[PDB]
């Protein structure tokens, strides 16, 4: 259309897209770390139970 | 009725004044939305306020508003402009929320 | 613009980006070259204070804008109903406590 | 000009595709490595306990 | 020629400019508008007579805009 509006929007939509990608990133790290914690604390309890 | 009036007056005026602030902050947020749409990447700019004696809009807006619209577009030029909505046809709605024909910038009715 | 009728004034906001210019004479930028352009050398032109607000989608932008606009105008009508019932209370034969120092503070600045 | 459109639209789609594939495989690898290191940790701990 | 889900349509050459410009601002004009004249259009259907139209081509990468 006109250079200014395209210049703004072309980059801005993808800027929000990557903001959403950052939100996805934070979500994946958070959930994966929580799964890590719970699986560790669940396996260790049973290991020690059997050991003792 | 005596107590009713004499207290409710102060209560209502107090609620009124405390509300005013958010009642206008919402439209401030609206124009911020309008901005982040119309020019995007830096979400804020000189979103300018005006303070001028009343009964003068006729010869206190046209030149500057038309010039800023001129800058805001480079493919269309006509004579009739506004915001109104009339259910006549696809034409004649004039907003970015409803249809529009020629409406570059954004302003609103602001008064206490 | 404005909506009321008193010994008070009228107010507007506008979107002005950085790339924009106040085109009336070449060789200048936004903040300067617009000090008394609005006739009279009487007005006072300032900006509005508001930062970004974190947003995910433009499709979001539109929906919040619409719902807001709805509630905004609804509460504009609500405040109209208020001033109506306040006049019904008739604290003064004429309108009272409006245009008086807002929250005990002189009206002119109390929005800027 | 059809290659301009090819590149533009394909990049628009593939940016979303890349970010989503990242969000997926990042967490997939996180789960795999979490399983592996949890297993080795619990096994080593079991051995040290068995020492006593 | 250009400048998954994509939308390409026509409207009778009576209101085409209407939406052509509406999208310019309600949608920010955020889609690269591209429409062409029709070579030898044909009869409309409702009252079954002739008309002209144009063929707008619209891309996207925002989604609900399509539902709009």
């Amino acid at each position: 259309l006109t250079p200014n509006q395209v210049n703004d929007e072309l980059n801005k939509m993808q800027a929000f897209i990557r903001k959403e990608a950052e939100e996805k990133a934070k979500e994946i790290q958070l959930k994966a770390d929580q799964e890590y914690e719970i699986e560790k604390t669940n396996i260790v309890r049973n290991e020690t139970n059997n050991i003792d | 009725e005596q107590s009713l009036r004499v207290q409710l007056v102060r209560l209502a005026k107090t609620a009124y004044v405390d509300v005013f602030i958010n009642w206008f902050h919402i439209k401030a947020l609206r124009v911020y939305v309008e901005s982040v749409l119309r020019y995007g990447l830096p979400p804020h700019f000189n979103i300018k306020i005006i303070a001028v004696p009343p009964k003068n809009l006729s010869k206190c807006k046209s030149e500057l508003i038309d010039a800023f619209g001129f800058l805001g577009g480079n493919a269309f030029m006509k004579d009739k402009k506004g915001k109104i909505n009339k259910q006549d046809t696809s034409l004649h709605q004039y907003a970015s929320l409803v249809d529009t024909e020629y409406e570059p910038f954004v302003m609103y009715i602001i008064n206490l | 613009m404005a909506t009321a009728l008193y010994t008070a004034n009228d107010f507007i906001l506008i979107s002005l980006p950085q790339n924009a210019q106040p085109v009336t004479a070449p060789g200048s930028k936004t903040d300067s070259w617009f000090n008394e352009t609005l006739i009279g050398g009487r007005a006072f032109v300032s900006d509005f204070k508001i930062p970004e607000f974190k947003i995910g989608s433009l499709d979001t932008l539109i929906v919040e804008s619409e719902e807001l606009s709805k509630v905004d105008n609804q509460i504009g009508a609500s405040i109209g109903k208020i001033i109506e019932i306040l006049q019904g209370l008739n604290e003064t034969s004429t309108n009272a406590y409006r245009t008086l120092p807002i929250n005990n503070m002189p009206v002119p600045e109390y929005l800027e | 000009s059809q290659k301009n459109g090819i590149a533009t639209l394909l990049q628009a789609e593939k940016e979303a595709h890349e970010i989503v594939s990242k969000a997926r495989k990042y967490r997939q690898d996180k789960l795999k490595q979490a399983k592996t290191d949890a297993a080795k940790e619990i096994d080593s701990y079991k051995i040290q306990k068995d020492k006593e | 020629e250009f400048f998954v889900n994509y939308v390409t349509g026509v409207i009778a050459r009576d209101k085409v400019a209407t939406l052509e410009q509406i999208l310019w601002r309600v949608l920010r004009g955020n889609l690269f508008f591209k429409t062409v004249e029709i070579e030898q259009p044909v009869y409309d259907v409702k009252t079954r007579e002739y008309k002209h139209k144009n063929a707008f081509i619209v891309f996207s990468h925002g989604d609900l805009i399509i539902k709009r």
